[PDB]
């Protein structure tokens, strides 16, 4: 957030919500449809591969 | 993201690339997947297009040609 | 022999198999009960090693790496 100064890169996020919208068989998007979203970012997975959380195991 | 099947419509996935195996092709063309599908015994397949109107004796033979 | 458990006991073997479905495991090793046990906040092991003297952070530190 302090590295960064309608937003270019939300329209990428909200891109990929669609996505995940056709996968778990869910007519509507929920809170659970942008939980994948963040870690198909290159610049928002190395937050949660730096607790403990790798791809496997999210 | 998973992927879950079911038992009909696994059978016709893996049937589908045996036919292109054994006919030596490249890419495995959708077309090759309808043609296995509606020959089956009381298909569901062959309910829709009697439905909706349409002859199952001439969409069948587009099939072939690509 | 007799190995009869509590109502307390059972919630927290029962919740260690689950647990190692996240870390990627596919057997009940007894090294994950003192992982489950010290992610719940004001626990029973928590309380144990607050009066013995033990620092909570190196021991979790002991059982991550087996």
């Amino acid at each position: 957030m302090v590295r960064q100064p309608h937003s270019p890169e939300l329209a990428k996020l909200l891109h990929y919500a669609h996505e995940h919208m056709k996968k778990q068989r869910d007519l509507y998007i929920a809170q659970d449809h942008l939980i994948l979203a963040l870690a198909d970012l290159p610049s928002m997975a190395q937050v949660l591969k730096e607790g403990g959380v790798t791809k496997k195991s999210l | 993201s998973s992927m879950q099947f079911t038992d009909k419509a696994t059978e016709t996935l893996n049937a589908a690339a045996k036919y292109a195996a054994e006919n030596s092709h490249v890419q495995l063309h959708p077309s090759h997947v309808a043609v296995v599908m509606l020959d089956e015994e009381n298909s569901l397949f062959r309910s829709i297009l009697e439905k909706a109107g349409g002859d199952v004796v001439s969409i069948e033979r587009g099939f072939k040609k690509i």
